[PDB]
């Protein structure tokens, strides 16, 4: 039994590949292949189409009030 | 044992001068190869050079690899002796120069002082400690002992599925929990278990043992290079998905170059410098020639011994190119050449006996004058191979020595290669291509 | 799941066709890796001794600084591989 | 019914056919004629059944048809399943998976068989009755009993929980025949004595008995196990190795874990623990390896691990491959050297006409005088392989006309429908242009 | 299926019940010697006695080589496995190829599997313990069956089972009201559900309702499998459903062929012959097509010879158009039909003869009745001219294009002016190598 | 703006130009001559509309420049979207990852489209409540804008709706003969102001209409991406990253039995279509024998082929054959032959080529243009064509003029002039 290999480095070279969130644009635009097996054609085509939100209902929704509170349930 | 075709070299025969007996630890001729080759022995003894090449040129069958099997049993067997074939560079793994210094690497050995702490014991109390830790109670016939142990550990001692009575060893070096079995004084509980019962320990629960370990610098470079020893998930991983050979660089070298001499001053480890054999060199191509230009340049290499039969020949991985030993000059240049000659028919009849010794074979004196009549012609190697057939019919035939009868009827159902040649060059019309 | 293959699909019962187009001979002549180590137990106890001869752990990077993410997620990564992997390496215990 | 092996090339060859003297009889075992040939065969037989010299070569050599591969087959008929005996062809070296040394290393470790003898104690009875008693709730000690009975004997033995567990998994009942190894637990179901009740439903057909064992229970049997040294270089390189056992994909077995085996057989062997049970490689068409392949085979044959090598090829002065150089059978001089060569001549009239009956009466065809003098002529014209495929296509052509025996009009038959090589080269000539290249 | 392809018309070899072959039937024209030795190899393939055994189609390409194959494997059907294989494809990128030959070897050799599968079926109404009236040890309650009440759509049937199913039922977890089928053969109980009658309409479940089973609650039947030895090979080589860490790492991991070693393939041999012993197996030795064998290598052909000397072999087809070519992998080493010598040593050649015009015009005319095509006697007349030079597959293949020619000028049927148009659209090989050395000069290398 | 797609080779190439009775027009939809290499080209796609007919091969074999390439462009336009088109060159199969047989094989399957079919029951609406009990039962609360009901849950259903963490709020939709459950997105609250989000959540409205709602999808799919998906557990994974190696046959088999089975319920249509292999010369002999068996084959589509070569050497071997491809695979193709172009046809090409790039050239400049064209090449005046109005603009011009013309000529070399200058030099360059 051996101890390991202890490689040692300078600290600035770990973050060489990183980039400030600042300095760097949202890649999540492009991602196509991980939308597999989470994104279905039924949210693509037919119901995000119709039921995407608009600047005026958000707007509407974000100055009224809160809704009333859910009644209780009755046994009718 | 089973009887090989160097079963009966034993040493270079040499005197207290270094002169070459002419008979003597199965070796007949090659005087002046065999005082040579102690020469070269002697410089191996030495450890001080480097890199020191020795070619072994000559016709077949003149003894160069029993010349090579000879400094090996004249060296011993701590002194590394790596055995390549030419042809073995060719890998589908790693790159011909990368096989090649591996081998490189495999001639150096080193001897180092290592200490193994044991724990062993019959488990009395294996209690988890909240990751769950293990505070776990060992008894021997000489005392009992607590451990608090590490949780890696407990997941090994839950695989071997040790419970309270079973008789455990623990290398505290490796972590390797061993579980021997319930104890002996269980054995009479029930009458069908499925347990196998091992004694109580008679030593202490704790023990510290030291060893000498024989390792090589590619043993070092192998373990650091594809690591095992974490004993975690990613080691698993790794040996999994990646099993090939990889290409080791000349960084890992470096570093365990650095921990080899930090043992060697720590005063637990010596150095083997040891020997590599290339039977085949002529197998090697221009690549490989020129990558051991500069292996052999190094102070790190060992002594390397190579053999050729070739005669003026195409060097391989070049198209017409053509040196005197199917190895290009440049090579040439850095190489002792020792020169093997042909045997004498005294000579083949000596080896003859000495082979027939070996393999436990009578032969008569008539039959040993015919079988070396029969090795001028055709080989020598030839002649010895029909020891054994010989042997055999003289067997069937209730007789328990060789005489001239075998030999010839032997020889009648054998053809040698000459033969076989002449039959197909009478025969070109019928045989294939 | 597996594509042409003598052993069929987990069909759901006999109201399924796959139920009966397969047959137990045709699986019990596949054999899985676990029953190939029952089948090899007393070869894997009389004849696996072969040990390395140096053992080592892997190399450790190592800075003075180090972004103070990089260890916590790199053991993370590691916790949930063992806890995923581990007990289903238990059958190779022998072996190692 | 028709078994997985069928009528071959060499199905009717069972043997050398030698006597004690290692004479060969003329027409004995399906060999006929190769005395010579035949007669060495046996004395290379003797000298592997020996297993005492290491790394013996062999080359059979001769024209094409004349008995190379009958004389193998030969030897491997009278080897024995006892001792391994590795048949390759020469081009099964050139891998995408390991090197052609690697290839012919793992060809010769398989011709070497490593053989453990241990004896063990053994629990064979009938099953009379058996109890476990469970807790009802939560982790518990079960407590069992078993009775197992021969024809002379019953004891009731006390269970402990891991062979409760082993009973529960084989979930033994009344009335089987079990076997049981004391040290590992190992419970193995051999049959049953008698039929289960009746009146139980969804039970199935009941199967045939077995017959109660008798004399003791606990007896003491010898355990034989058998790997080749192949085998355990596999097994050995790594944790999934077992399952390259079946796969291939061993890639490159390190050189370390073969000398380590090496180390570790020849320590058995000296401890008594082990016997080595050396067999042969037979490399068909050794005329397809390369120079390489033929310089390794140089030095491999040197190792006390060596197998019997034995080779056949029907070259004559032929170029080596991989080299631009002529060499008798294709063959480097320096390996022809390390091997003796065992010539087989070409077959007369009354051998082709023998090996014709005894084609025949492997394949259960019956032919005529007649057709047997011509079919013999046809043989000696074209060869050998194409009379004995005439042998079933005249079978075939008779039975479909509804007869018994083949006739000589069902050999001329078979000879216009079907063609050798010769009279197609012919007709290829006829019509040279309308075939591709040329 | 619906699509017409190049060998759609073939449906046999048109033999006489006494081998004799007909001038033509069953989509073959002419060829009458070579049609009666695949015959006699057709024989041969279904007497199930011979291994290894040869053939070789030798001929000038568009000859009848590879329709005879195909109405050989027409003649056995589709019980008797057929691999087609081209000589190209031993060249793979995985594996090596002698291991492509022996893989594609073990396809041809077939195995049919007949088991009975007995079941019952039903929703548990019942589930009753059959107490005795004297326990066992003189304390607490013995049980001696456990009665199931199975129903089903129409039936009702009480199965009186062995008490150790108490286990079962309740690690399936098998109420009243549940679907669930116990198999004989192994004396295991399933739940497969619960009854969909008690299902309302406001639940959410997906898998738990289960339709009352149809039919009788005893139900067995014969299951006829029909594997290969690759298959089992293959099955073995690489597993699939292991829950340890290497059938992870198969799943995870690029599928990749590899050597399948002779370890295996000899405990799938052991295997087939205790299933045939047994009676469970029925071996059904097929036959392997290997069209262009030219494309081999040395190294394949020499393979060949161990291949075809085996007692496991199938009955091998070959084919070549080629003449006295050039051995691929030799350096000028020329064999009758780019096939070593020692290979043809080991075979049956099967001559294949060019056609007359009157074959020809048969052939056209059977290819247009396949295709659907209505051609005229005199465009029929000139479509066997145009086949007298240039080749007859040039003149099966201006059917289609002078069809859809005379469907856009408006007719039902191809007159002689639709071929002469579609001739002088399409060039065939002669005029175009004419027109390459007209102008060679105008062309690229 | 500037999209993806610019003017390219091919870019003026809209369609074969043809008529009703496919008679080439003069010129229409971008193609100039070639009547009747366009007429066999308009046969051959109305054999492909037909599918009728299965591995049918066509070589349209011509000198350089006479419009094969054009030929095959345009009957990849005329054919719709809708029938695949597989364009790949003869450089294309040989891959370090798959052998020559099988990407000749994938580039087949990829040459058939599968239109797929399924209707599907959904559950979709806003979750409201989820209520579990304690797991083994519990109930979910949904709503739309005009219903709202209550289920009652399993303990599956339970598991399904714990692992994906739905919550209120979430809008989700369930698969009713399966349950999976996909989360399409969230209503919008007043206190759902989020300053920051996560890299999937997205409001959307709630639904409306019914709770139970039917879902139909038609999509396209290849043969090979059907191969490629049951080819291992995510095999999907392959036909982004092309890691797909060789398929097992057996595979294959299933599946055009199980595209038959789908093609019988009426859960898939096929749609057979052309794969073209520009310069096919560069196929090896091994590829032209794979070639000759794989169109005989039931799924084959139609193989188009282009090759420029006179009686040249076949790759991999020693043999000389008319076009480079052996007499055996040309027997099974029927060869379109394309003729030099005159005088008039390449000045119609230029104007053609003008009007693609946007150019004013004068008609003193396009007779110095086709002239050049004639000259040394035809492809030579279509890039002069550039060039000049890159000089007409640089001098702010706005016609080109024959100037232009010749001082692009003297600018830019074709190869004849290269190469006289390069034999005046011989002994500067490397290698001769
Ligand atoms: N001088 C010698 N004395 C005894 N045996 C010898 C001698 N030289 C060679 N041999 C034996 O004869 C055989 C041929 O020698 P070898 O070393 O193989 O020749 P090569 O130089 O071709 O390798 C071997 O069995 C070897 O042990
Ligand atoms: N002496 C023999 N006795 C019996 N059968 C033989 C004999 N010689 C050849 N045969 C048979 O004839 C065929 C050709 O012989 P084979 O050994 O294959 O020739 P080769 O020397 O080319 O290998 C085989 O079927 C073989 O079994
Ligand atoms: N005798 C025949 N009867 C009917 N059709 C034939 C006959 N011979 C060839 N064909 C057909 O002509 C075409 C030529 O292919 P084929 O003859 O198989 O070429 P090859 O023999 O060179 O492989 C195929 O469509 C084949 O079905
Ligand atoms: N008939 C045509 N109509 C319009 N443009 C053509 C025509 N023929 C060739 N071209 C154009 O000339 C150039 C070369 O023709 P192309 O078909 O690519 O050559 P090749 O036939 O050698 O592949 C391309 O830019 C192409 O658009
Ligand atoms: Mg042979
Ligand atoms: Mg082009």
């Amino acid at each position: 039994i051996t101890p390991g290999i202890c490689f040692s480095t300078a600290s600035l070279v770990l973050r060489a590949t990183d980039v400030h969130p600042l300095q760097r644009i949202d890649m999540g635009r492009f991602d196509l292949i991980g939308l597999e097996g989470r994104v279905s054609r039924y949210e693509a085509d037919t119901f995000l189409p119709r039921h995407r939100l608009s600047r005026r209902v958000l707007l509407e929704v974000a100055t009224a009030p809160d809704p009333p509170p859910r009644p209780k349930p009755v046994k009718m | 044992q089973r009887i090989a075709s160097h079963s009966h070299v034993k040493g270079l025969g040499l005197d207290e001068s270094g002169l070459a007996k002419q008979a003597a630890s199965g070796l007949v001729g090659q005087e002046n190869a065999r005082e040579a080759c102690g020469v070269i022995v002697e410089l191996i003894k030495s450890k001080k050079m480097a890199g020191r090449a020795v070619l072994l040129a000559g016709p077949p069958g003149t003894g160069k690899t029993a010349l090579a099997l000879a400094i090996a049993q004249e060296l011993g067997s701590k002194v590394p002796f790596c055995p390549m074939v030419g042809s073995e560079v060719y890998s589908t793994e790693i790159k011909k120069t990368e096989v090649l210094m591996e081998n490189f690497r495999r001639a150096i050995g080193l001897r180092i002082k290592e200490t193994k702490e044991v724990y062993e014991g019959e488990v009395t109390e294996l209690t988890p400690c909240e990751i769950s830790h293990v505070i776990i109670g060992l008894k021997t016939a000489k005392g009992t002992k607590q451990l608090k142990l590490d949780p890696s550990i407990f997941e090994s001692l839950q695989k071997e599925r040790v419970e309270a009575g079973d008789v455990i060893y623990i290398e505290a070096n490796s972590g390797a929990v061993k579980r021997q079995g319930r104890c002996d004084t269980y054995a009479t509980e029930f009458d069908l278990e499925a347990e196998e019962y091992v004694p109580l320990p008679k030593g202490d629960v704790h023990k510290k043992k030291e060893i000498i370990q024989d390792v090589t610098l590619h043993d070092l470079d192998v373990a650091n290079a594809r690591p095992q020893g974490g004993q975690d998930i990613l080691s698993m991983m790794g040996q999994l998905m990646k099993p090939k050979k990889t290409e080791i660089t000349d960084k890992l070298r470096g570093e365990i170059n650095k921990v080899v001499n930090k043992y060697i001053d720590q005063g637990i480890a010596e150095l083997v410098p040891g020997v590599l054999f290339v039977d085949e060199v002529h197998m090697l191509d221009i690549e490989c020639f020129t990558y051991l230009h500069r292996a052999l340049e190094s102070s790190i290499a060992p002594i390397v011994i190579f053999a050729s039969n070739r005669g003026n020949c195409v060097i391989r991985g070049t198209e017409d190119i053509t040196s005197p030993h199917g190895i290009p000059l440049d090579l040439l240049d850095r190489v002792m050449i020792i020169r093997t000659m042909l045997y004498t028919p005294q000579e083949m009849k000596q080896i003859i006996k000495i082979r027939a010794q070996t393999e436990g074979i009578n032969i008569s004196e008539e039959a040993l004058n015919h079988l070396g009549e029969i090795g001028t012609k055709t080989t020598l190697r030839y002649s010895v191979q029909l020891l054994t057939p010989a042997n055999l019919l003289a067997k069937i035939n209730g007789k328990d020595s060789i005489e001239k009868e075998h030999v010839e009827e032997i020889s009648e159902l054998f053809y040698d290669a000459k033969s076989s040649a002449k039959i197909l060059a009478d025969q070109q019309d019928k045989y294939m291509k | 799941q597996p594509v042409a293959s003598p052993i069929g699909p987990r069909s759901p019962g006999p109201s399924h066709p796959t139920f009966w187009t397969y047959t137990e001979a045709a699986h019990r002549a596949v054999l899985f890796p676990q029953q190939r180590l029952d089948q090899l137990s007393e070869i894997i106890e009389r004849f696996i001794f072969v040990m390395p001869p140096v053992e080592a752990p892997p190399p450790s990077l190592h800075a003075c600084h180090p972004p103070p993410w990089l260890a916590p997620r790199q053991a993370a990564f590691q916790e949930q591989l063992a806890s995923e992997l581990w007990p289903r390496a238990r059958p190779l215990h022998r072996i190692v | 019914v028709t078994r997985i092996e069928r009528i071959g090339a060499h199905s009717h060859i069972r043997g050398l056919g030698l006597d004690d003297a290692l004479e060969p009889r003329q027409a004995s075992q399906g060999m006929v004629g190769q005395l010579a040939a035949r007669r060495a065969a046996g004395v290379v037989l003797e000298m592997i059944r020996e297993g005492k010299i290491a790394g013996r070569a062999v080359l059979i050599a001769g024209q094409p048809g004349t008995g190379k591969t009958a004389i193998a087959m030969g030897m491997a008929q009278a080897l024995g399943p006892d001792t391994p005996f590795t048949a390759i062809a020469g081009s099964e070296i050139f891998s995408l998976e390991m090197s052609k040394t690697e290839a012919l290393t793992q060809a010769f470790r398989r011709s070497i068989g490593v053989r453990i003898k241990e004896e063990t104690e053994i629990i064979e009875g009938e099953v009379v009755e058996i109890q476990i008693d469970r807790p009802a709730t939560g982790t518990g000690s079960k407590v069992g009993k078993l009775t197992l009975k021969t024809t002379e004997m019953e004891t009731i033995y006390d269970l402990g929980t891991k062979m409760i567990e082993s009973l529960t998994k084989d979930k033994v009942q009344a009335g089987d025949v079990i076997t049981i190894d004391k040290a590992t637990g190992k419970i193995s179901k051999l049959g049953r004595s008698f039929t289960r009740a009746r009146d139980y439903d969804a039970m199935g057909s009941q199967t045939k008995f077995v017959q109660c064992p008798d004399g003791e229970l606990q007896k003491r049997k010898e355990v034989v196990h058998t790997v080749s040294l192949h085998e355990i270089d596999v097994i050995n390189s790594r944790t999934q190795g077992f399952l390259a056992l079946f796969s291939g994909d061993t890639g490159e077995i390190k050189s370390e874990v073969r000398e380590q085996i090496n180390a570790k057989v020849a320590e058995w062997r000296e401890e008594g623990k082990a016997e080595i049970i050396p067999g042969v490689l037979f490399i068909d068409e050794v005329h397809m390896l390369d120079i390489e392949s033929f310089s390794f085979l140089n030095r491999a044959l040197e190792s006390d691990m060596a197998p019997v090598l034995i080779m056949a090829t029907n070259r004559g002065i032929t170029r080596i491959r991989g080299t631009s150089y002529q060499s008798p059978h294709g063959i480097p001089i320096d390996l022809l050297d390390r091997l003796l060569i065992v010539s087989t001549t070409p077959y007369s009239e009354k051998d082709t006409k023998q090996i014709l009956r005894i084609r025949c009466e492997e394949e259960d065809v019956e032919m005529s005088e007649d057709a047997y003098t011509v079919l013999t002529r046809i043989g000696l014209e074209t060869s050998l392989r194409y009379a004995i495929q005439l042998i079933t296509a005249a079978s075939l052509v008779c039975r479909k006309r509804k007869g018994t025996e083949v006739q000589v009009d069902d050999i001329k038959r078979v000879y216009s429908l079907f063609l050798d090589e010769s009279r197609s080269t012919q007709y290829m000539k006829e019509y040279q242009d309308a075939f591709l290249f040329n």
